[PDB]
DNA sequence: AAAA
DNA sequence: TTTTTTTTTTTTTTTTTTTTTTTTTT
């Protein structure tokens, strides 16, 4: 609104984005009701299909945004292919802020390393997260671009996770009286948003570690370097720090 | 400005004298807009071209916004050590000039301009001529 | 920065 | 008759201009 209206003029990143948008993604408009397009803006609420060079200079812009405030509502629709994209809107008994443990991690790391053992193998965590202060707490978001699977084999491990009662004592041993029902049904089925993307009357969420692991086909159980918004999107296959496992 | 407007509008309003020698302005009315019962799609008598005053203000501004645009765009593109001038002196004035189309006065000139331009000669008497035409109210 |  | 209303009397002026005018040279 009034702050919007602040960036356009103030600043000239998001002029930046402008200038793209209205020359380069602008005939890549694509209608709503396909699934082909990719981007789905909700500043505007318009659809867009981009390729690699259009969705990487879209990318490369966003990492700028962020460091320097703005609101966006860019988002990118769940596809065929794509990482582990698994919210989850913890319902918190109370705003008491659960630690990111690496023990506390590892817990939940594993876990849900032994769900994708069951399913299609030949691992980038990134824990995004609400910033809190909100009732009901924040939205924990693992998210693992790599893998490409997003299809009917992840409602299997949507089952799988909603069904889990060992991710549900570490939620349990984080404080939450909301163990499972954050994870939706649909969490790999339903448009996602890109890091850094401002929310419908919310904060855009930050990323508490973005570690990694590394899988072997054999033996299974096993930062500002990159463009942030590029390494956790789903679409960029060539990503530096992600591979297209 | 009346040029334009005039370009962008010109099938909609007509501009004739009458006989005590004063000029008037004529609205073509389409279905959507305010209106009183029964002149659609019939020329309305209007003193004061409100809807022309209303637009000048309004939809010309998206006009000016793409010519900002188109400004910023070629300020963006690098080709000299003269676009830093002559790209930032032309936007100056640019900006200078862009609220004068709010002002009371200026479009009271503007609207005084385009008179002209919107004039139809043999229109007045040329009005409710022919005996084989009856205004009705659905057309 | 003040005068045209 | 017829008596006077009509004709007259106002009523049509204001919107620019001016002002300012930031800039631009000093």
């Amino acid at each position: 609104t009034i702050q919007l209206t602040a960036q356009r003029k103030y600043l000239a990143e998001v002029q930046a984005l402008e200038t793209l948008l209205t020359r380069e993604l602008s005939v890549f408009l694509t209608e709503p009701g396909s699934k082909k397009t990719n981007i789905i803006n909700r500043i505007t609420g318009k659809t867009y299909a981009l390729p690699s060079t259009e969705l990487l200079r879209l990318y490369e812009h966003l990492e700028q945004c962020r460091k320097q405030g703005a609101l966006m509502y860019f988002l990118e629709r769940q596809g065929t292919y794509s990482g582990l994209m698994l919210d989850y809107d913890l319902k918190l008994n109370t705003n008491a802020v659960p630690p990111l443990e690496p023990p506390a991690l590892s817990r939940l790391c594993h876990r849900i390393f032994v769900h994708i053992k069951n399913s299609s193998v030949l691992i980038h965590f990134f824990f995004t997260l609400k910033p809190e202060v909100v009732q009901g707490k924040y939205g924990f978001h693992v998210l693992i671009p790599g893998l490409k699977l997003a299809a009917s084999t992840k409602k299997s491990i949507i089952g799988s996770l909603q069904h889990d009662a060992t991710v549900q004592k570490i939620l349990h041993e984080q404080g939450v009286t909301n163990p499972e029902s954050c994870l939706d049904p649909h969490s790999a089925s339903v448009p996602s948003l890109l890091y850094g993307s401002s929310k419908l009357n919310h904060k855009p969420y930050q990323l508490k570690t973005g570690f990694e692991l590394v899988f072997d086909s054999s033996d299974p159980d096993y930062l500002e370097s990159y463009n942030l918004v590029s390494e956790l999107s789903l679409t960029n296959e060539q990503g530096s720090l992600v591979r297209p496992v | 400005i009346a040029k334009v407007i005039y370009a962008m509008m010109g099938n909609k309003f007509v501009v004739d004298v009458d006989s005590n020698g004063k000029y008037v302005w004529f609205e073509f009315v389409l279905p959507g807009q305010p209106m009183n019962q029964g002149e659609i799609w019939k020329w309305r008598k209007e003193v004061n071209p409100d809807e022309l005053h209303i637009y000048i203000s309004e939809n010309f501004s998206r006009v000016m916004d793409r010519i900002t645009e188109h400004i910023k765009y070629h300020l963006s593109q690098p080709h000299e050590s003269n676009i830093l001038n002559y790209y930032k002196k032309l936007l100056k004035a640019f900006e200078r000039s862009k609220s004068k189309i709010f002002n009371d006065s200026f479009k009271k000139g503007v609207i005084r301009q385009a008179e002209f331009l919107f004039r139809q000669r043999s229109f007045i008497q040329t009005l409710d001529t022919n005996p084989h035409l009856l205004g009705v109210g659905n057309g």
